[PDB]
Order: C-alpha cells, then sequence, then structure tokens
RNA sequence: GAUCCUAAGAGAUGGGGAAGCUCCGUUUCAAAGGCCUGAUUUUAUGCAGGCCACCAUCGAAAGGGAAUCCGGUUAAGAUUCC
RNA sequence: UUAUAGUUUCUUUACUUAUUCAAUGAAGCGGAGCUGGAAUUCAUUUUCCACGUUCUAGCAUUCAAGGUCCCAUUCGGGGCUG
C-alpha cells in the first residue's frame, strides 16, 4: 500500500509487447476439423433439395422428452435378461414340457433399417422414429415419404446415438412401436396424434420447400449493408 | 570456458558486451528522453484541459 | 538439330542464380495489424552491399507487437536514408523519404518505391536502382490507384497496396561504361553464367535457327511470331517494329 | 428391405438428392487424402451386390484416380 | 460450449499414453551367454623376439586379442584371467587383419613372472 | 587425423504425380517432441516452476574445429614406445 | 392485350459455396457498442463525423492497481476487470 504504485500497461501499437489474449478464432486447426466444419457449412450454403431439407426439423425436445419416456419401455431384452428366461424355458421343456406357451409374449421396439422398412410396408408400425443424422442420408431420405405413403405416424426424433442407447446398441437409426401394453396404448396415442401435427399433415407442404441458399455471418452483413444502401437511403 | 569472468569483462553497466562511451550516451539518452516524454504527458494533457475548458464558450 | 542455348538455359543445372554471397530477400516486413490501423518505428542498423544487384539493402531493425523480440527486416535503401534514422511503416506513418504508407494513404504526385502489385506481396515494382513509380491519380470509389511505372507504363493498383516514399539509391550506376571485359565478367560472376554471348549467326545451323552458309548471315526475317514455338524464337520475338526511329522514341 | 429403396435411387444420379450429394460429398473426398480409408461402405446395397459383408476382416478404401 | 482460451494461433498433437511393451511371448526366451567372454577377449600371446625384448625391458604383455574387443574388455579381461593391475593398453591391427595389445602392468608386478606363469619365456 | 559442423549440393518424411520402374519437393495446403528445476523418498513416482518450437539425414583426411612438447629408443614404429 | 412466376431461350449485371491465386508461426476479421469533440435543427433512438505511440542510433520479456471469495487469516494461490 504504501511503497506499490499503480502503473498503466498501454497495450497500443509500440508500447507494451501485446499480452497472451484469446486466439481461439485464429487457430489453424488440424485439417480434418477444417473439414467436418467446411463441410457443414458448405451444406448449408449450396441449395439444399425439398427431400434432403425435411430433415433439418427434427422433433421439438419436450414431444421428444415424453416420446423416449414411452420408448424407454419395450427396451429390446438385455443379455442377462435373454439368458435367464431361455434358462426358465428350456428347463420348462423337460419339467412339464410346456414350451413356446412359458415365456410370455414380449413387446420390444422393432429397431435395424431392414427390419421396419418391411413392417411399415406391410402397414404393422404405430410409431416410427426416424433419425436425422445417418451417415450416408440416403439410407433414410426415402423413409418419411414411403412411412407417408402407408400412413403409418413418424416422427424425425434427435440423435441416432439417442435411438441406439434405447436399444442397447450405439446407434440404431431407426426406431419402431409395432406393438403396446393395453395401459401404454392411450400414451402412444395422443404422442401420435401431435408428431402427426409437425411431420405427418405438414409433409404435403414440406416437400414443396427447400432448405439452405443460406449466406455466412459476414456476407448477410454485407447485403443488409447493401440493401439499406439503395432502398434506405 | 574454464576461466575467470575478471579476464573478459570489466566491472560496469554493459562492460564485456558495450563500450564505455557506447553505454555512458545511452544513459544520457535513456534518462534525458524519459524527462521529455514526461513533459510531453503534461504539455499533451494541458492542451487537452485548455481545449476543454474554452471548448464551452461557445455553445453558449 | 541442337537443343539451343536459348533452350537449355530454362533446364536450370549451371544457369540457376549465385545465392551464397546475398545478404537474403529484400522485402517489406508483412502487412499486420500495426501497419493496417498506425504504424511501427524501424532503426535503420546498418546499410550493406548485395552480389549481382547495384542498389543498397537497409537491414532495419523492428520489434515484435505479440512477443519479446526484434525482428530484423531487409529492405531496399531509398536515397538519402541512413543508418540510426527511424523509418515508419504504416496507414497513419508521415510522408518521409523511406517510410512505408499504402498508396491510398499518400497524396498524388508522390514520388514512391519499391511498391506491392497485390496488396500483401510485400515488394515488387521499381525494386531496381534509381528507378521510382509516380502515383499519378486516385479514386476512393472501388479504391484503386493510378501508377506510372519506371518502364512508362500506367497501371492501376489497389489502395493498400504500400511502397517506401523516395528514389531507390545507386541511381546513375548504368551512364558509367563498364569497361574492359573483365569489369562484365565480375558484374555477371555474382548474378547468373548469362555472358560471353556467342552470336547465333557464328555457330552452325545444328547449334542455332541463325546458323550455317558460307557468309555470316541470317538469312530469313529475325522477327519471328509469337506463336513459333518453345525452341523456334531466335531473333526479335512479337516484333512490332525494327530499326532505329527518327526524332522521340 | 431398405436395400432395394438405396438401389432404384442410387440409379437416378440427376434427380434433385443425388445431384445435390454428388456436389457436397465430390468436396468431402477432395479435401480428404487420395488413397484415404472410409468408415463404413457410402453405398452399403451396392458394396454387399459386390460381397461386401458387415463383419470384421472386411475393409472399404476410397481411392481417386486423375481422369483423361 | 464457453469453450476453452488458447493463446496459441497454432494447434498441436495432444500428448497421450505411450504404454510399456508387454508381450505374450519372448522374442528369444533363452538369452545368449557372453560373446566375447575373457578367453575369446584373449586368443594368444605373441612370441616373436621383438614382442619377447618388450616383454623382459618394457614391463608390458604382447596378447594377439580379438576384433570386436574394446581397450576396456583386454583391461578387464587380463585382469580376470592372468591376476594383474594393468597400468595401460596400447593396440593396433596388424596388416595380418589380427590385432594384438602391449598390455603394460603397474610397477608391483614384473611382466617376466606372468609371462613364466603363462608357459611362454 | 578420421569421428562432429555446415558449403555448392545430395536426400528420406508429409504429401502430390506416374500402368509401373519410380518422379517432384525438403518446409512444403501435416495433429511433424524436448528442455530443465525440484518433486517427493509410496524397495521412487506424480507433479507442476513451467517454458520452447516452419521440422530428418548425408555432404570437406586442404573450410570451421577441446587439448603435447622435449630428449632417448628399433633390423624396420613413434607429436603414439620409454 | 397481360395479370400466372410453371425453363434459359439470349444478353446486361450481381452472390459465395465449388474452382482459383496468394500470405501468416492462421492476432486482432466483420457487425455493433463505447469515449467521441461533434452532427447544429436544435442534449438522439435522426444520421455525416477518429479511436492510446514521432525532435533524439536508450529501454519495453516473468499479468500491477483497484476490487471479491476462499488461506482462520501463516502462505499465498484464485474469479472479472485492467
Amino acid at each position: 500500500n504504501p511503497l506499490t504504485h499503480s502503473t498503466p500497461k498501454n497495450f497500443g501499437i509500440g508500447q507494451a509487447v501485446q499480452p497472451k489474449r484469446n486466439l481461439s478464432r485464429y487457430v489453424k486447426w488440424p485439417e480434418y476439423v477444417r473439414v467436418q466444419r467446411q463441410k457443414k457449412i458448405l451444406s448449408i450454403r449450396l441449395k439444399v433439395p425439398p427431400t434432403i431439407a425435411q430433415f433439418q426439423y427434427t422433433l421439438d425436445r419436450n414431444t421428444a422428452a415424453e416420446t423416449f419416456k414411452l420408448f424407454n419401455k419395450y427396451r429390446p431384452e438385455t443379455a442377462a435378461e435373454k439368458k435367464e428366461r431361455l434358462t426358465k424355458e428350456a428347463a420348462a421343456v423337460a419339467e412339464g414340457k410346456s414350451k413356446q406357451d412359458a415365456s410370455p409374449k414380449p413387446y420390444a421396439v422393432k429397431y435395424g433399417l431392414n427390419h421396419v422398412v418391411a413392417l411399415i410396408e406391410n402397414k404393422k408400425a404405430k410409431l416410427v422414429l426416424i433419425a436425422n443424422d445417418v451417415d450416408p442420408i440416403e439410407l433414410v431420405v426415402f423413409l418419411p415419404a414411403l412411412c407417408k405413403k402407408m400412413g403409418v405416424p413418424y416422427a424425425i426424433v434427435k440423435g441416432k446415438a439417442r435411438l441406439g442407447t434405447l436399444v442397447n446398441q450405439k446407434t440404431s437409426a431407426v426406431a419402431a412401436l409395432t406393438e403396446v401394453r393395453a395401459e401404454d396404448e392411450a400414451a402412444l396415442a395422443k404422442l401420435v396424434s401431435t408428431i402427426d401435427a409437425n411431420f405427418a399433415d405438414k409433409y404435403d407442404e414440406v416437400k414443396k420447400h427447400w432448405g439452405g441458399g443460406i449466406l455466412g455471418n459476414k456476407a448477410q452483413a454485407k447485403m443488409d449493408k447493401r440493401a439499406k444502401n439503395s432502398d434506405s437511403a | 570456458a574454464t576461466v575467470s569472468k575478471t579476464h573478459k569483462t570489466v566491472s560496469r553497466a554493459y562492460g564485456g558486451s558495450r563500450c564505455a562511451n557506447c553505454v555512458k550516451e545511452r544513459i544520457i539518452r535513456a534518462f534525458l528522453i524519459e524527462e521529455q516524454k514526461i513533459v510531453k504527458k503534461v504539455v499533451k494533457e494541458q492542451t487537452e484541459a485548455a481545449k476543454k475548458s474554452e471548448k464551452k464558450a461557445k455553445k453558449k | 538439330g541442337r537443343v539451343i542455348r536459348n533452350q537449355r538455359k530454362g533446364a536450370g543445372s549451371i544457369f540457376t542464380s549465385h545465392t551464397r554471397l546475398r545478404q537474403g530477400a529484400a522485402k517489406l516486413r508483412t502487412l499486420d495489424y500495426a501497419e493496417r490501423h498506425g504504424y511501427i518505428r524501424g532503426i535503420v542498423k546498418q546499410i550493406v552491399h548485395d552480389s549481382g544487384r547495384g542498389a543498397p539493402l537497409a537491414k532495419v531493425v523492428f520489434r515484435d507487437p505479440y512477443k519479446y523480440r526484434l525482428r530484423e527486416e531487409i529492405f531496399i535503401a531509398n536515397e538519402g536514408v541512413h543508418t540510426g534514422q527511424f523509418i515508419y511503416a504504416g496507414k497513419k506513418a508521415s510522408l518521409n523519404v523511406g517510410n512505408v504508407l499504402p498508396l491510398g494513404s499518400v497524396p498524388e504526385g508522390t514520388i514512391v518505391s519499391n511498391v506491392e502489385e497485390k496488396p500483401g506481396d510485400r515488394g515488387a515494382l521499381a525494386r531496381a536502382s534509381g528507378n521510382y513509380v509516380i502515383i499519378i491519380g486516385h479514386n476512393p470509389d472501388e479504391n484503386k490507384t493510378r501508377v506510372r511505372l519506371p518502364s512508362g507504363a500506367k497501371k492501376v493498383i489497389s489502395s493498400d497496396a504500400r511502397g517506401v516514399i523516395g528514389v531507390i539509391a545507386g541511381g546513375g550506376r548504368v551512364d558509367k561504361p563498364l569497361l574492359k571485359a573483365g569489369r562484365a565478367f565480375h558484374k555477371y560472376r555474382l548474378k547468373r553464367n548469362s555472358w560471353p554471348k556467342t552470336r547465333g549467326v557464328a555457330m552452325n545451323p545444328v547449334d542455332h535457327p541463325h546458323g550455317g552458309g558460307n557468309h555470316q548471315h541470317i538469312g530469313k526475317a529475325s522477327t519471328i511470331s509469337r506463336g513459333a514455338v518453345s525452341g523456334q524464337k531466335a531473333g526479335l520475338i512479337a516484333a512490332r517494329r525494327t530499326g532505329l526511329l527518327r526524332g522521340s522514341q | 428391405g431398405a436395400y432395394k429403396y438405396l438401389e432404384e435411387l442410387q440409379r437416378k444420379k440427376q434427380s434433385d438428392v443425388l445431384r445435390f450429394l454428388q456436389r457436397v460429398r465430390v468436396w468431402e473426398y477432395r479435401q480428404k487424402n487420395v488413397i484415404h480409408r472410409a468408415a463404413r461402405p457410402t453405398r452399403p446395397d451396392k458394396a454387399r451386390r459386390l460381397g461386401y459383408k458387415a463383419k470384421q476382416g472386411f475393409v472399404i478404401y476410397r481411392v481417386r484416380v486423375r481422369r483423361g | 460450449k464457453a469453450l476453452k482460451v488458447r493463446t496459441s494461433a497454432t494447434f498441436r498433437l495432444p500428448k497421450t499414453l505411450k504404454l510399456a511393451r508387454a508381450p505374450k511371448y519372448a522374442s528369444k526366451a533363452v538369452p545368449h551367454y557372453n560373446r566375447l567372454d575373457s578367453y575369446k577377449v584373449i586368443e594368444q600371446p605373441i612370441t616373436s623376439e621383438t614382442a619377447m625384448k618388450k616383454v623382459e625391458d618394457g614391463n608390458i604383455l604382447v596378447f594377439q586379442v580379438s576384433m570386436k574387443a574394446n581397450k576396456y574388455q583386454i583391461k578387464k579381461a587380463v585382469k580376470e584371467l592372468y591376476e594383474v593391475d594393468v597400468l595401460k593398453v596400447n593396440t593396433l591391427v596388424r596388416p595380418n587383419g589380427t590385432k594384438k595389445a602391449y598390455v603394460r602392468l603397474t610397477a608391483d608386478y614384473d611382466a617376466l613372472d606372468i609371462a613364466n606363469r603363462i608357459g611362454y619365456i
């Protein structure tokens, strides 16, 4: 206090060699990071066809939350739960000799692409969840259009990882509830109506309209300057 | 490498880096300009204070 | 027929530049934040010779704004630049000999040198001895300034393209006769291997398109087409005219 | 099976969809190396028709030869 | 979100766990015996009259050493075998393409005592 | 003396060309490891003071370069043997 | 006759994102906000108007000042400014 004196630093042009501040905007990123970004930007910049653009409109995070709360039940049997059920069944094949009636009917979520595609084609599905981030999109580009034509209620849900965690895989790229317990048919019926409001009903309109054709923030600001030039003079 | 510092360094400011004339000339340069930078500081501060205090004679 | 001297110069084996005795690449310090928004002060620490080039190089010590260093930069000394004097490089830098300001931040009629073709080039034009650009005109609307090059050609450069003020030193170097062969020999010995040139006409017809004959003579027109193939050009390429003119060039 | 819908879609190469995907992927591939690896088949239906299976040992490798 | 401050304008390879080698099987499993042992190092003595003049006079032992034998290994070999402290070892390779070494002993041992011990005179 | 350093240069690497033998380039459109202080004494292992980074290698028995002299000695070695 | 916006049909411009040419060890880009001193229509929700370093061959590197929680007030190390 009596012997320590306050000083200017003066980080102008000349004085005080500039301090180690944040250069996180100016990092020469690895080519793999640079490429995954520049691809995401370029996919938005070029005009997106309306059948690709329909995957941008993902299900909102309260309808999604409730969908996943219903889908949390009917999780496919675990490796342990399978083993124990097989030990009871295979034991009852000797004790009583009553096989394929023991181990009561399973209500699980249907999953795997070529499985659920066929369940939609046969019109056995009651709710189909379609992932929005499948590595080659083409795997899924046809699925909302097939799902509508057959008249199965479908929703584009956020996260193939989220679907994967629900089916005990890493990723599932698709999910489908074809049956339900009598108790939980009411919730399914409501959640089907609220997802049909977003996806099914609006399909015919969203089919027409393109995504992308969106400038970068610097070119946005330039156009907004060059538009205020002529008209707002 | 194995010689005393005495042999290759005269006991002064820069010693075995600069001459006695070169070191004194940069002392006089260092201090003088530090006193001309402190007189600049006040001359510019009183040219600020003058332009501020006498600018408000006109809007009246 | 053989591959001509002219043809095999471009293979670049022996015909490469003699680059041991040179100080380094003479450039302007990179276009950075300090030069864009203000200017940096540099000290002409020494003025040195460079081999194969007849214009002194001003080694000028600048600072590093970001780390604790003195980034030394090698300039081409403008005439009247001296040792210890302060060079000022940037937009806001004053209009004195030695100073490095963009052509946009300069009035018309200035004699500038070591100019950039593009902004961020680090010197391209008027870099040789006793040569300079004259900034003729301007236009802030599509910010591009008109300049007159030592050749007498009018170009249009960006307003952010920099240039050093004054003429490049060592002027009048060409107006003394070189003298007795050996002077030329020694001049060339530190630039390139383009010296004592044999006349194609004095060769055999293998060696050059001018060779042969029972008299030394070219025999056909020395004015060669622009569309002549790489190997056919010997004489005057795309000669708009020839001969010594009367009055003014 | 989604594989039939993939096979049929992939033939219509100038359909608005494949036009877009051609433009964005050819960029992604050009930015990577000449001979680089592939984490999975870009065409999982074309792959398996040629004899690819999704078990350990089988690999895919993307490669770009100069035209002309 | 709120991504970390980077004072550097360059990204560099993050440091990761260099794991130690832990093989399922030994490479050789039977390790080699000592290639150059004491007797492989010191092959023979040199019985030339010049070598003998140097043994009698100089207090030196002229020994035919292997190639691929360090002056350190000659010193260590002579000490271990012959029970003698070596003051120095000067080695030249002969025009015959074999090495020979002038093993000088300390003042304590007269070279004739150890020359006669070996057998050669 | 070689060994070490770099010179005109030669050359892997990343990469890109080429049907291929291999060719270009050597800092390039690369995520290109090393340095020291104690730590803490868990039969010695986890820290941090923290720093620093456009980056192989080969290339001179005349260039750069840590340090030796005298006397004596052998048939023939000695700036080395004594 | 044009009033559907259902293709470039041909020619005059424009957009970035492919492609392209540079440069940096990818530091300060773009938009806005301060302080402007002011624009006077008049102290503004109106739009024009800059953004810490210059006589001198010196120096400038390890976050100091205020402020806030911990260290039970030892040792200091930490938030935001600067």
